[PDB]
């Protein structure tokens, strides 16, 4: 079969979800389809599968990629979970969407990792990306390595940083800072939103989170106040596929034709661009 | 059971410099105390040189890292590997005919090379920058979209750079301007520049931001990232790209980065 059964999860610029137009039924201009199980009440995990819209420029790498590879597919977004995270042993998120078969692969801003890559396989990265730090102009760190972040409680008065837990860079920060990890818990931010709007009023010092995100939030930010510094750990977003897919091979390919076609900046110079 | 390693000479991630009188290589430090390692690499006669830097240093900690022994050796005809019925030159030509098993060097990631050997995860991310003793934006600044006489700029003829620059169409009238200004090596454009009848040079970010310790300029552009080089019937690439994932989570690549780049 041809028939590709794909999750994916929203954050702009990347991924972008817009309702349906009642009627027409139809995504429009620069859009695919994108199913989202939504629930009826809380009682039960009974629900619907309300199609949406799906536009962005990991979907325009998707649609791309349906050409070229030739391919179909059934675009869903993922209800458990976000981008990936291994809760007792247990993988959940799109990464888990494609460790468990439920989805041959997975396209969005989903950053390559080692502990990852252990269970799915991962494409060439198009885009570039790692864990960056977003303040205020005049706040004064270097980035994720500085010792204002290792050692909070070293400096006076200590400094308020927080990150979207669940993620690569709250993973990455336990591993290798456990003290300011769970420094940072404190200061969580259930959102990039939230984290921004928590930056302009002053009750944080510092937004530690994707670079890709950061850059382009930093780009369209409201009078060019909120600036990133400078990636530590620098990966990329990758296309997670299952272990041993017949497709890594060719997605690959088609990945680094885009580059030498001169379509990768292409869609950068659509997406990703700043005012600032 | 020798890992046969080649590599090419690209500073700052591949110096090479002649032993002393006693076949020895100076024992040399970094700008922070720790002494640099260097390895032997024979290569043009061929004698025996003195190897260290950027992948080099990737080099120890992947042989470390997976546990292997290697022979460090320069590719005899010094290019990198283009498809010249076609055959491939330079260390991409070493390695499928196995005067190579791996690949550690300065090596772009595109889609030619890929359908005959096969790269690791990225271990180092970088782009084109400009280079002019000025201020430019980037790419998309209106002195280089709308060329004059006024500003040149050019890059190497012919190479990796030039190359991809014909390649698209939207950059016609701007890589015409180029075609017209173009110089035989990257030495002397960075003396074009210096003596004032170059005004802007597209290269490699890496060499750039070296050479000028001349400022870089705007954002980088086109990017491209290096992996190590190895044959798709590797058994040890699996973990090649683990480590090399692995180094950039740890810090390491930022050790690295500290220690030659910056
Ligand atoms: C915020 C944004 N960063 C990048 C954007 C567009 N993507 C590219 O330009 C691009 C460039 N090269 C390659 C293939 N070589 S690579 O080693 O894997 C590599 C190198 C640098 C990269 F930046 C990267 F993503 C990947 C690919 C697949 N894509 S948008
Ligand atoms: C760091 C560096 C610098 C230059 C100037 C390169 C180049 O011309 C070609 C190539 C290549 O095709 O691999 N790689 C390079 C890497
Ligand atoms: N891009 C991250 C999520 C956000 C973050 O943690 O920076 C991931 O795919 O894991």
């Amino acid at each position: 079969d041809n028939h590709l059964s794909i999750v994916t999860l929203e954050e702009a610029p990347f991924v972008i979800v817009e309702d349906i137009d009642p009627l027409t039924e139809t995504c429009v201009r620069n859009t695919v389809p994108c199913r989202k199980f939504v629930k009826i009440n809380n009682s039960t995990n009974e629900g619907m599968n309300v199609k949406k819209c799906c536009k962005g420029f990991c979907i325009d790498i998707l649609k791309k990629l349906s050409r070229t590879v030739k391919f179909t597919y059934d675009l869903y977004l993922v209800t458990n979970g976000k981008h990936g995270k291994k809760v007792n042993n247990v993988w959940n998120g799109m990464i888990g969407e494609v460790v468990y078969q439920r989805a041959v692969m997975a396209v969005g801003s989903l950053t390559i990792n080692e502990e990852r890559s252990e269970v799915v396989d991962f494409s060439v990265p198009f885009v570039e990306t790692g864990i960056s730090v977003m303040v205020s102009r005049g706040t004064q760190v270097t980035g994720l390595s500085d010792k204002k972040f290792q050692r909070p409680h070293d400096y006076s008065p200590p400094f308020r940083f927080g990150t979207v837990p669940n993620g690569s860079t709250e993973r990455n920060i336990r591993n290798n800072y456990p003290y300011m990890h769970q420094y940072m818990t404190r200061f969580n931010q259930r959102g990039v939103e939230d984290a921004l709007v928590s930056l302009k009023t002053g009750k944080l010092d510092a937004f530690i989170y994707d670079a890709a995100v950061l850059n382009y939030k930093a780009g369209r930010d409201e009078g060019c106040k909120l600036v990133t510094i400078g990636i530590f750990a620098t990966t990329g977003y990758g296309i997670a596929l299952q272990k041993g897919s017949p497709w890594k091979r060719q997605i690959d390919l088609a990945l680094l034709q885009f580059v030498g076609d001169g379509e990768m900046e292409e869609l950068e110079t659509l997406w990703l661009t700043g005012i600032c | 059971t020798r890992l046969k390693i080649v590599t090419i000479h690209q500073e700052p991630f591949v110096y090479v410099k002649p032993t002393m009188s006693d076949g020895t290589c100076k024992e040399e430090f970094t700008v922070n105390g720790d002494p640099v390692k260097k390895v032997i690499c024979t290569g043009p006669h061929t004698v025996p040189q003195c190897c260290y830097g950027f992948c080099i240093d990737l080099l120890i900690k992947l042989a470390r890292t997976m546990n292997f022994t290697y022979e460090v050796h320069l590719v005899a005809d010094g290019k990198f590997g283009t498809q010249e019925k076609k055959e491939w030159n330079g260390m991409m030509g070493e390695l499928l005919s196995g005067q190579a098993d791996m690949i550690v060097a300065p090596l772009t990631i595109n889609n030619e090379r890929a359908q005959y050997i096969e790269f690791s995860k990225p271990f180092k991310y970088q782009g084109l920058t400009i280079l002019v003793k000025t201020r430019i934006t980037g790419i998309n600044d209106p002195r280089l979209r709308n060329p004059s006489d006024k500003f040149i700029y050019a890059t190497v003829k012919q190479s990796s750079v030039d190359i991809y620059f014909r390649r698209q169409v939207e950059l016609s009238t701007m890589y015409r301007h180029m075609e017209k200004h173009n110089y035989e090596s990257a030495a002397e454009a960075i003396q074009a520049v210096r003596d004032n009848k170059l005004h802007a040079f597209i290269w490699d970010s890496a060499v750039l931001e070296f050479e000028a310790s001349l400022v870089t300029t705007g954002e980088l552009f086109f990017r491209s990232g290096f992996g190590i080089g190895m044959r798709k019937d590797s058994p040890w690439k699996q973990n090649v790209s683990l480590s090399i994932l692995k180094s950039h989570e740890n810090g390491f690549m930022e050790d690295l980065d500290k220690t030659w780049v910056r």
